[PDB]
């Protein structure tokens, strides 16, 4: 127990990728094996982690430690696993992996670039691991310049303005949470102040709470696209490449909301239970103006882009709503849109760089030719519009439940915000099918030549597939990934003081 | 000691961006031996056109021997003021020194009553004939104690900011 | 109301700077008298 | 300008002793004299009555001066490093001190369009060294 | 009859030696006095050793000083020209200019800034400015057939000729409403003495010091001569001054307004303020639109830089000056990494603007990279130095109540992340057809890559050790 674990499962990766540097073997070829085998390690060594090293039945931290580091401020190698944390680091190790093997052809640099995945997949480890707050910060900041680099080397016709005002808008939203940093941590430096820990006893004066709460929502808001915060997402992927996209529109956004339900509902209650209902009219629009504008766009990227935006919406209204089931069924709902959104990315970037048409109207018939990736791509398309058996329809449905068996409602907008929020269902096959009649349906040209246009091989069919098991498995049976006995007392300093 | 007319409490806030609360003095206001000084007093720690003790700090805390605040304007002593005009002349010298606690306007000067008071944490028979009495605490003796043992630059001031977070009149 | 208003505005405040830098670059630039002017003007506005 | 504010006690003395030429009065000495170099007092100086004009406490670090070369009041230097008849202060001592009117600025203000001093004034001083 | 001097009595004796050699010996001397006068520095380093954990002992009839504070940046400074003249070497020797008195023109103005170190004088600390300024119109200007090296004489001379003098009148004003007094510590006496210290007066004295001291570290309203000369002299020069004469003016400046101004805290804390919050703006703005690399790292390295440095000058009751100590150690090292790159890269080609630095990571990918880590340093990210620095530039800053500067300050180096970022993207390409005929013949491949490699570690390392250099730096009372 204490040899370290956390500490290996985050010094693994960019360690062991410093050695693609100084390594003069080849072009392209062995650095894959190279990678792969890293980070298929990587994820052996979590998964043991888990299973034999963890109980599911104590609300404690597990596996942690620490030591010093810079001490004048006090800041340590503080480090630890838990329930809230547990899904998205297992959930980061599975993603990232398979994403680095769907960048399986890039032979553009091929060393810089899995050097640069292995970065950006210890640094959400570091964020997802963390237990102390500068720490959590560091770690939120680490995978700002790797991101920059996927999307400024590789991605898109017009790369360069979106990867500067990803960098830029992500960077200058970061500023209010180091201003709460700053806050938080000069309150009474002597009580240990940085230990993320030892912060559930903080009794905070009035009109600090506010200013800090405001401090982290508003970098929240950057990372995790709330509606007027929104602007940058559609440039950031419309842009990318399919293999940097996958991990960024299915991690790196829901670190977002798991940071949101670390440090606000568990630190800052009287702070978030008098701000909880704003929260939940947001998210309740943005699940229709998302669709809304989705409906509008013209290239198929984008409104994949503003698909993933909505489904933002439940996860905002599910840590509002202050019930077990609704901060528990936002967890299930960031690991079921990690899954979806990620594949639909891969989907649209494998279908295109095949037929280098972007445009939704000019897509012809593309049915005829290969059939495998149709079939896959109306499975995930299903899936996306929560349709039940699949694994999007089960974390809406707990959702909906955390939302009506609210205490902090009173049976008037717990009704209407369940209206407005079930429009979502009328809007969201509007703008889905739509692009899946215009690109697939019809016959196009006589497009006979088995020319760029081949079905999916083994590589991306067998990504297709294992990523879409885990969908079915858990909306058959979602009790493994309600594994989750922290809410019972996350939810529990909430839960009786005015109002 | 004599009798007791009102009672004003006042809260005790350290930390060099903001104050934590540490605790809550209680002291009470003769009334009755020296009305206009005791008036004067709490009327600041009330209210009454914002001239008040809300947000002010001890910005001389002599270890053993006193703490003195009540500069609401520069935080350095030479501020402060009160409500008949700016300053006003002693009143009595009826109640004297006793032991640890009493209140007293520090003056500039006799007949130069201001905003500043001070606690005296320890006995002070020699200070008597020339300052005024108006106050002793009755609950928070260690909290004083504890401002009184704060760390102290060359100044005399204290390396982490006292403020005074809210005060009030709290009657019997 | 998308594009036009909030892309407006968060382009705007990132437009607004490259059209103010070269717009505050191209005043004096150059003639030692007029930087001289321009220091002697900020010590005399200073004195206040 | 004139006279400000301030706030402080005194820590009431003894009797003080004249000496012939100045008011002298000790209330602790601790340690060790000063020769002639730079030395670092605190002060605290009032009006002949009840007045308080400066005080080294209304300012960050206590003012350092010269002990032993002419640079200061010609009472000060002779009740500070010590003068005819009267034992020099320790480097942790503290004294308190009236200056007649000749040991002092003399029969003339120090104006800056309204003198900072009455013209022919005699102040007091409670020194600690430091 | 003293060893305080010693340690410049040795560098002294480093310049007799320069001047001989020339005078006596022919033409042995070239790659000879390169290595002599590193021998003077490293033995003057080596003599400043010494006096680690001293007393604050006054100086000769108490004239510079003497004690702990003051000697760490008189250490920096020799650090400073330990790094500098390797590269302000090779530069001039591939003009056919001659070396020996560029040499000693270096070692005679890294003198006067280590002298300024010191000066609790009120005339040595007139006299080592313009042992420093003298020595600066020379070398700025220290390549005669160009031609911008001339405008970069002219306005140089004129303006630090205005600025000495509104300095010296501002101390002429001092010593006369002060009784008579030169000695720095002893003002507060004899400003008393003389009871004309709260009149007007001194409220004169103080604007017209601290607008000269503003010109010798260029904040924004006086910035104005900073970018022409930056551009018009010679890189080494630019890197040389944009690093010592920031150090030596920031500790003169910490001196001459905490000794004698214990009063007036409340009119100067304001007013540095207000040049701070210009610094760092008009520091940047114009940093984006430049295209020219001298100029924008005069702008950005410069113009901004020397903002959150004040950022605690102001915000100081000696809990941050241990900040001040720590981010000038980042700094020296993330300048001089970026400086001894450009150097290397425009010798090798024989270029400055920006838009040539495409694809030079394909031709020569370790110096593509030795540039990209101290720019990014100057940016401030997580990992690296610079963002260890701001952050415990800010941590005490914030920790002293002012809030309306830490917030402009991580605003502006958000601002300031686009140009870093802009000029690393054109060095990552590979579009052939774009890259102009300059990095296409680069023959890629001693004494600048050592220095270059030994100098962008240090912009990485300490930000993660700063521990050792915290627990050094708070042991300083000046």
């Amino acid at each position: 127990s204490y040899f370290p674990w956390l500490t290996i499962l985050v010094v693994l990766p960019i360690f062991a990728g410093s050695l693609i540097f100084f390594l003069p073997h080849k072009g392209n070829k062995i650095v894959r094996w190279y990678t792969i085998s890293i980070c298929l390690l990587e994820f052996l060594l979590m998964t043991y982690a888990f299973c034999y090293h963890f109980q599911l039945e104590d609300p404690l931290i597990q596996l942690k430690e620490d030591y010093k580091w810079i001490d004048v401020f006090d800041f340590h190698w503080r480090l630890g696993i838990d329930g809230l944390s547990l899904g998205s680091i297992l959930l980061t190790g599975f993603i990232t992996t398979l994403a680095t093997l769907a960048a399986w052809p890039i032979t553009r640099n091929s060393r810089l670039f899995y050097f640069l995945m292995l970065a950006m997949y210890s640094g959400q480890i570091g964020l997802f691991s963390s237990r102390d707050l500068l720490l959590f910060f560091i770690m939120w900041e680490l995978e700002l310049i790797p991101v920059y680099l996927l999307l400024s080397m590789w991605g898109g016709k017009r790369r360069l303005y979106s990867a500067t005002k990803f960098i830029l808008y992500t960077a200058g939203g970061s500023i209010f949470f180091l201003i709460g940093v700053l806050g938080m941590g000069l309150y009474g430096s002597n009580e240990p102040g940085l230990d993320l820990e030892r912060l559930i006893n903080q009794s905070y004066p009035a009109t600090l709470e506010i200013l800090l709460y405001f401090g982290f929502l508003i970098a929240y808001a950057v990372k995790l696209p709330i509606i007027p915060l929104h602007t940058w997402l559609p440039d950031t992927h419309g842009e990318a490449h399919y293999s940097t996209c996958m991990l960024l529109a299915g991690i790196l956004l829901k670190m977002g909301a798991y940071g949101l339900i670390r440090i606000n509902m568990e630190l800052l209650p009287h702070a978030h239970y008098l701000f909880s209902p704003w929260l939940v009219i947001i998210g309740a629009i943005q699940i229709i103006y998302a669709a809304s504008t989705s409906l509008g766009q013209r290239n198929f990227k984008k409104r994949i882009a503003y698909s993933s935006v909505s489904h933002m919406g439940f996860i905002i209204i599910g840590i509002g709503s202050i019930t077990n089931i609704g901060l528990n069924g936002a967890i299930l709902q960031i690991l079921s849109h990690g899954f979806i959104g990620a594949t639909l990315f891969f989907l649209a970037g494998t279908a295109s760089d095949r037929m280098r048409l972007v445009y939704l109207e000019e897509l012809g018939g593309i049915s005829i030719p290969m059939p495998k990736i149709f079939t896959m791509f109306s499975s995930f398309s299903m899936a996306s519009l929560a349709l039940p058996g699949m694994s999007g329809f089960v974390a809406e449905l707990v959702v909906f439940f955390g939302l009506i068996t609210s205490p902090k409602f009173l049976l008037m907008p717990k009704a209407l915000i369940t209206f407005v929020m079930a429009i979502g269902m009328i809007l969201t096959p509007i703008y889905l099918l739509s692009m899946l009649r215009q690109m697939f349906y019809g016959y196009k040209l006589f497009n006979v030549p088995n020319a760029n246009f081949v079905d999916s091989g083994p590589r991306e069919l067998f990504i297709l597939i294992c990523i879409f098991l885990p969908v079915i498995g858990i909306g058959i049976y979602p009790d493994f990934v309600l594994s989750l006995s922290v809410d019972r007392v996350e939810a529990l300093l909430s839960n009786y003081y005015p109002k | 000691q004599s009798k007791v007319t009102n009672k004003v409490y006042f809260d005790i806030n350290i930390g060099n961006p903001v104050g934590k609360n540490v605790g809550r003095i209680v002291i009470g206001l003769y009334g009755d031996d020296v009305p206009q000084t005791v008036e004067n007093f709490r009327a600041l720690c009330t209210g009454e056109k914002g001239f008040g003790y809300k947000g002010s700090s001890f910005h001389r805390v002599i270890k053993d021997f006193m703490i003195q605040g009540g500069d609401f304007d520069k935080g350095n002593g030479t501020g402060g003021k009160s409500i008949y005009g700016r300053t006003f002349k002693d009143e009595n010298f009826q109640l004297v020194h006793t032991g640890p606690g009493v209140l007293s306007m520090a003056n500039a000067g006799p007949n130069t009553n201001g905003s500043q008071f001070f606690i005296c944490t320890v006995k002070t028979p020699w200070l008597d004939g020339r300052h005024v009495v108006f106050g002793q605490v009755l609950e928070g003796m260690d909290i004083v104690r504890m401002i009184e043992s704060s760390e102290t630059d060359r100044g005399d001031r204290p390396k982490k900011k006292v403020v005074i977070s809210e005060c009030g009149e709290l009657p019997v | 109301f998308d594009k036009g208003v909030i892309d407006g505005i968060t382009n705007g405040v990132g437009l607004a700077s490259f059209c103010i830098g070269e717009e505050i670059k191209y005043v004096g630039g150059g003639r030692i008298s007029s930087y001289l002017f321009f220091f002697l003007c900020y010590v005399s506005v200073f004195l206040f | 300008a004139r006279a400000a504010l301030e706030l402080h006690r005194s820590l009431c003395p003894l009797l003080v002793s004249p000496r012939e030429l100045e008011f002298l009065q000790v209330r602790d000495p601790s340690f060790c004299s000063v020769s002639m170099v730079v030395t670092q007092i605190h002060y605290t100086a009032r009006f002949p009555d009840g007045t308080v004009f400066d005080s080294s406490y209304k300012r960050g670090r206590p003012l350092t001066m010269r002990i032993g070369a002419g640079k200061i009041l010609r009472g000060l230097q002779q009740g500070i490093g010590g003068g005819g008849g009267v034992t020099p202060m320790l480097v942790g001592g503290k004294r308190k001190l009236m200056i007649p009117p000749i040991l002092a600025y003399g029969p003339e203000p120090a104006g800056c369009f309204s003198e900072a001093v009455f013209a022919q004034a005699e102040m007091n001083f409670c020194a600690l060294a430091a | 009859n003293g060893s305080f001097i010693f340690p410049e009595c040795i560098l002294i004796f480093g310049l007799i030696l320069l001047l001989m050699i020339d005078s006596t010996s022919d033409q042995k001397d070239r790659p000879w006095f390169y290595f002599i006068s590193s021998t003077s520095l490293v033995i003057s380093i080596t003599a400043l050793l010494f006096r680690w954990r001293e007393e604050p002992i006054i100086s000769f009839s108490g004239n510079f000083q003497t004690n702990n504070f003051n000697e760490i940046f008189q250490f920096l400074i020799l650090l400073c020209s330990t790094l500098c003249i390797p590269l302000s070497v090779e530069y001039i020797e591939c003009t056919e200019m001659a070396i020996t008195e560029f040499l000693l023109f270096v070692l005679t103005a890294t003198l006067g800034g280590m002298f300024l170190c010191g000066a609790n004088d009120l005339i040595t600390i007139f006299v080592a400015p313009e042992c420093f300024s003298l020595c600066s119109y020379l070398l700025s200007g220290y390549t005669k057939r160009d031609l911008r090296s001339n405008e970069a004489t002219m306005k140089y001379l004129l303006m630090g000729g205005a600025s000495s003098s509104i300095l010296v009148h501002g101390f002429s004003w001092l010593y006369g409403s002060s009784g008579g007094e030169i000695e720095l510590q002893e003002i507060v006496n004899g400003l008393i003495n003389t009871q004309m210290y709260n009149s007007p007066g001194i409220s004169i004295a103080l604007i017209s010091i601290t607008v000269g001291l503003g010109f010798k570290l260029s904040p924004a309203p006086f910035h104005q001569w900073t970018p022409d000369v930056y551009e018009g002299s010679p890189t080494p020069v630019v890197a040389f001054l944009s690093v010592t004469s920031k150090v030596a003016a920031s500790a003169s400046a910490t001196r001459i307004l905490d000794i004698p101004f214990y009063f007036s805290s409340n009119e100067w804390h304001l007013l540095l303020e207000i040049l701070a919050i210009l610094s760092m703006i008009l520091g940047n703005l114009l940093a984006i639109t430049q295209t020219s690399m001298k100029r924008m790292l005069a702008y950005s390295s410069i113009g901004q830089i020397g903002y959150v440095i004040i950022g605690i000058i102001v915000g100081d009751s000696n809990d941050g000056y241990a900040s001040m100590i720590t981010y000038m150690l980042f700094y020296i090292s993330m300048n001089l990494g970026t400086f001894a790159c450009i150097v290397l890269f425009g010798l090798r080609t024989g270029t400055d603007n920006i838009r040539d630095y495409a694809g030079l990571y394909m031709k020569d990918p370790f110096l593509a990279l030795s540039l990209a880590l101290c720019l990014l340093s100057l940016g401030g990210l997580p990992p690296l130095a610079g963002f260890f620095g701001k952050l415990y530039l800010f941590w005490c800053g914030w920790q002293a109540g002012l809030y309306f500067l830490v917030s402009i300050g991580l605003l502006t180096s958000v601002l300031s992340i686009y140009y870093y970022l802009k000029i690393i993207k054109l060095l990552m390409t590979g579009r052939n057809q774009e890259i102009t005929p300059y990095v296409r013949n680069y023959r890629r491949s001693n004494s600048i890559e050592l220095s270059m490699t030994v100098c962008v570690i240090a912009s990485t390392i300490p930000g993660i050790s700063m521990n050792p250099i915290l627990a050094i730096a708070q042991d300083t009372l000046f």
